[PDB]
């Protein structure tokens, strides 16, 4: 029977079978003492605080790794067990030096928390009061090791979570320490991706972040609000801490999920660092190198005039955020697709959708879902990033990577011009020239494909044949590759088609589609497609007289996009922030809601509809981002009529699965 | 710098796509190159596409590896419990005393390295104190000077 | 650190109050030593009375003294006028590329020092490469390795 009863502290319980006793106790509600149990991460015995005693048995036995055994009395709580807990507690406390008068996570801290509920009003055991060392080199993390009860919670998950395996233990009994790579210090470890999920996962204060050290405890939050993280594609989910009005810790929800709750450097620390900007809250205007405070009739006046001098001769454009929910952009669309109808458009990385939007769409002709889920890169047998830098793009797929090649026998092969993004994991580099790479690559595929020649294929690709055939022959050779397409894959969108169709020949087919996964920049991709994306590439080569950039100053903008910004003679920015890319290419800077201060649904490449909720409400009163577009209507010979938000039907189906054919380009 | 980089670069090669051999991939630098330096586990990291943390990990975690170089003449005195009943901590603070370098450390200079072992095998002539030749089967307080300055 | 402050100011103590001594008072603390740190040249400058850059000065002006430490083994060769119209120089290179060493000092771990002297004496024997014990009469230039890794 997989349902097994068992009786723990007298109250019956409920379990799987395989489950372990610690299962089948936080399943149904019993409290059982535990430091190392990451729920996650494999049960590692090593604080051996959940020792709970089995009637008849004598003897005491973990609660984390023991399995649940068809019904069983197990006892948590008596005279033996409350001792031997208390000599472990102050076992730890006295081999490091545990001060919590000044530990960032005193409240938090899950050794103090036992210590306190277990009534551990003294040490017994004699202080040992050796000298660990406190690694604070890198500017983001800490590691003060005296007070690291060595749980190995944080190598577990950048070994089995991360992939980026840069903490291991150092030596053996009491010497054991947690050390960076070679044993140096975090900030000279080329290995570690700075995610901060070793902070999430550490219990005991040993690991903290710095910059909002005293701040990010979760004892002393205001509020707890789930949401999404809106910086990249993998939208993953976050249990923002608020206190007073500002976000000061970001611990990721999802640790049944693939991901496992490793947020990335920026959802763990540009998310609590953004709610704490300047906020413009009043519409300012240049005056030249300095902005002056003005009311928003006179700001909203002086950039209509300059949006009505410009919109007759043609000589207008916008640049919005795709980091916006749909109802914004549904609401730009009405203003600027609609009234006044410019097909100048476009969203801040629109060259990066419209490439991707115009690789895919051969496969939606063709009735199939020309990509699958990132989650799926993790069973895979051979990993081709093509023309992608992960790291920089959607880091929990370069997690799942990482994994995947370390921890779970993958190999690494790479078709980018560039810095090989992961130098040392990859088993054959390959490092495609510019020029016309595609058809040829498609030449490539058909071979693979139907041959199961690149002679010809090698020097047209300007490469050397004999990698050209290597690269053929471990690519037939694997049983479930995946391809990762990269951003910069989309300058020319049939390097796109090139990629899809390169996994098409390589048998490479899941229960959602292709095996491609696109590294999408933005989180609201197909949103934005269906609002704002632009069918034909404008900013650069095109003068604009007039631009209102809308932009959530979260992610770094493309520097060729802000170029073209600060030679267009008249930008209307409504950033929140008073961000340095920003108020220097800017003459109006007008206010706006900060992602934080608004709820959406950012409906995405893959389908279904995620939720963005308000974490903070607003403090001054912008009053709406409708009385903008409004005011711009007005005096413009323009409407607006609201229309309702677009419903996002996944314009990519899967009505065909392990059976496509190849695309002529 | 550069006799550091092909001689563990070689050693690897036939463990190349083979499971596990990391154990053995550093016994193997250890005779060779009486130490494992940093460059070595670094190589061993690259060429086996293992972390460089568990590479550190299990060289210090073993005893019989020195991640230092070593000394050219090891000390090993027997800290086993036949040579401990009949004395050998004596003779291994001595030692100590004498080389005036701490427990588990080279000299200086690399001349010598005391490194207490388990038994050495004579746990009937006992305590031993083998000097990295031969066994030593009395070793009295007074017979460690005319022995640590003839090997020397 | 202190084994060097006394034994420098007790050979000082018969030269105290005579007119100078300090070729001679250096030439017993190399004997001694085996070369003269800082710390010696120190001391005899202050139980001399003598400027500090004085005892430099002769410390670094002649040959034979050595202000860093030396090997435990020199590999003086001769390069003298009989040794060199003989051929010696390329002995001495030789032992330059082989022990990879600069031409006048040490090994990086205190093991040989090359010293070009000057006669040695056996200008019949020529050339000489005298290996800090004895003569070596012939030293064609394949005679080299037998020695040098015999000494070491
Ligand atoms: S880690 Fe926890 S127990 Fe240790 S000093 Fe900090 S708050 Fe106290
Ligand atoms: S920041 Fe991320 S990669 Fe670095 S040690 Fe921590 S968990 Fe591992
Ligand atoms: S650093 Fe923290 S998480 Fe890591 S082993 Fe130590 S106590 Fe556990
Ligand atoms: S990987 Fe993307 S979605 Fe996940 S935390 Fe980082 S920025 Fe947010
Ligand atoms: S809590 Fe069960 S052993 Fe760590
Ligand atoms: S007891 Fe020391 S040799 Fe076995
Ligand atoms: S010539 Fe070299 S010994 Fe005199």
């Amino acid at each position: 029977m997989k349902e097994i009863t068992l009786t723990i502290d007298g109250k019956v319980c409920k379990g799987v079978q395989g489950d372990t006793i610690l299962d089948v106790a936080n399943k149904n509600d019993v409290y059982i003492p535990t430091l190392c149990y990451q729920k996650g991460l494999t049960p590692i015995g090593a604080c051996r605080m959940c020792v709970v005693q089995l009637e008849g048995n004598p003897k005491m036995l973990p609660s984390c790794t023991t399995p649940a055994q068809d019904g069983m009395v197990v006892v948590t709580k008596n005279e033996k067990l409350k001792d031997y807990r208390r000599q472990i507690l102050e076992l730890l406390f006295a081999g490091r030096n545990h001060f919590c008068m000044y530990c960032s996570q005193s409240g938090d801290c899950e050794l103090q928390r036992l210590a306190i509920e277990h009534e551990m009003d003294s040490v017994r055991f004699p202080y040992l009061y050796e000298d660990f060392e406190v690694d604070a080199t890198d500017p983001n993390l800490m590691m003060d090791h005296n007070r690291c009860v060595l749980c190995q919670r944080c190598i577990r998950t950048c070994s089995e979570i991360v992939g980026a395996h840069t903490l291991d233990l150092e030596r053996r009994g009491w010497q054991a320490k947690v050390i960076a790579d070679l044993g140096k210090r975090l900030r000279e470890s080329d290995t570690c991706v700075n995610c901060g999920a070793c902070a999430q996962s550490c219990p005991t204060g040993t690991i903290t972040i710095r910059e909002f050290a005293y701040r990010g405890r979760r004892s002393e939050c205001d509020a707890v609000v789930e949401s999404v993280c809106p910086l990249c594609a993998v939208g993953c989910k976050i249990k923002t801490y608020v206190r007073t009005g500002s976000i000061v810790r970001v611990e990721g929800t999802g640790v049944e999920e693939p991901d496992g709750g490793q947020l990335c450097h920026m959802g763990r620390w540009w998310l609590p660092e953004s709610t704490e900007r300047e906020r413009v809250t009043v519409p300012l205007i240049r005056e030249g190198a300095s902005y002056r405070e003005a009311t928003w009739e006179e700001a909203l006046a002086l950039a209509s005039a300059e949006f009505k001098k410009a919109y007759d001769q043609e000589k207008a454009g916008a640049i919005l955020s795709s980091l916006c929910t749909d109802e914004e952009l549904t609401l730009f669309s009405a203003l600027f697709r609609n009234a006044l109808k410019m097909k100048h458009i476009d969203t801040f990385d629109g060259d990066i959708i419209r490439g991707f939007f115009k690789g895919f769409m051969p496969f939606r002709e063709q009735g199939v879902r020309p990509f699958t889920a990132a989650h799926h890169i993790l069973d895979s047998d051979l990993i081709i990033t093509m023309f992608a830098d992960p790291q920089k793009e959607a880091p929990v797929v370069a997690s799942y990577i990482r994994v995947a090649c370390l921890h779970r026998n993958a190999k690494l092969m790479n078709l980018s011009y560039g810095p090989s993004p992961f130098p040392g994991l990859v088993d054959l580099d390959i490092r495609l020239p510019e020029g016309q790479a595609v058809p040829k690559a498609l030449s490539n595929l058909a071979e693979i494909i139907g041959k199961i020649s690149i002679e010809e294929s090698a020097r047209a690709m300007g490469l050397d044949p004999k990698i050209a055939e290597e690269v053929a022959l471990m690519l037939i050779s694997a049983r479930r590759p995946i391809f990762i397409i990269g951003g910069r894959a989309t300058k020319s969108h049939e390097l796109v088609t090139a990629a899809c169709n390169l996994a098409v020949a390589s048998k490479a087919f899941f229960e959602d589609g292709l095996g491609v996964v696109p590294l999408l920049v933005s989180a609201n991709s197909l949103g934005a497609r269906n609002t704002v994306v632009s069918e034909n590439p404008w900013l650069g080569r095109e003068r604009r007289d007039f631009l209102y950039v809308f932009s959530t100053a979260m992610v770094p903008e493309e520097e060729e996009i802000l170029a073209a910004i600060s030679a267009t003679r008249f930008v209307v920015v409504q950033t929140p922030f008073k961000v340095r890319p920003l108020v220097n290419l800017a003459d109006i800077l007008l206010p706006a809601p900060a992602w934080y201060e608004r709820s959406g649904h950012f409906c995405t490449i893959e389908g279904e509809r995620r939720k963005l909720n308000t974490i903070v409400p607003p403090k001054g009163e912008i009053k709406s981002l409708h009385y903008v577009m409004d005011e711009f209507a007005k005096k413009l010979g323009v409407k607006l009529e609201r229309p309702e938000v677009s419903p996002c039907e996944e314009i990519f189906k899967s009505q065909l699965r392990a059976s496509e054919a190849r695309i002529v380009t | 710098t550069v006799d550091v980089v092909e001689k563990v670069k070689e050693i690897v090669a036939p463990w190349k796509g083979k499971q596990g051999g990391l154990i053995p991939i550093l016994q193997e630098v250890q005779r060779e190159l009486g130490y494992l330096p940093e460059e070595a586990l670094l190589t061993i990291s690259r060429e086996l596409k293992m972390p460089k943390a568990e590479v550190y990990g299990v060289a210090t975690f073993y005893a019989q590896f020195h991640l230092k170089p070593r000394g050219r003449h090891v000390i090993r005195v027997c800290r086993g419990t036949a040579c401990h009943v009949r004395g050998s901590l004596q003779i291994l603070e001595k030692v100590k005393q004498m080389l005036g370098i701490e427990e588990n450390e080279t000299t200086d200079d690399l001349r010598f390295t005391l490194e207490p072992v388990a038994c050495l095998g004579a746990c009937g002539l006992a305590p031993v104190m083998m000097v990295d030749e031969d066994t030593h089967g009395r070793m009295t307080p007074d017979k460690i000077q005319a022995i640590l300055d003839k090997y020397q």
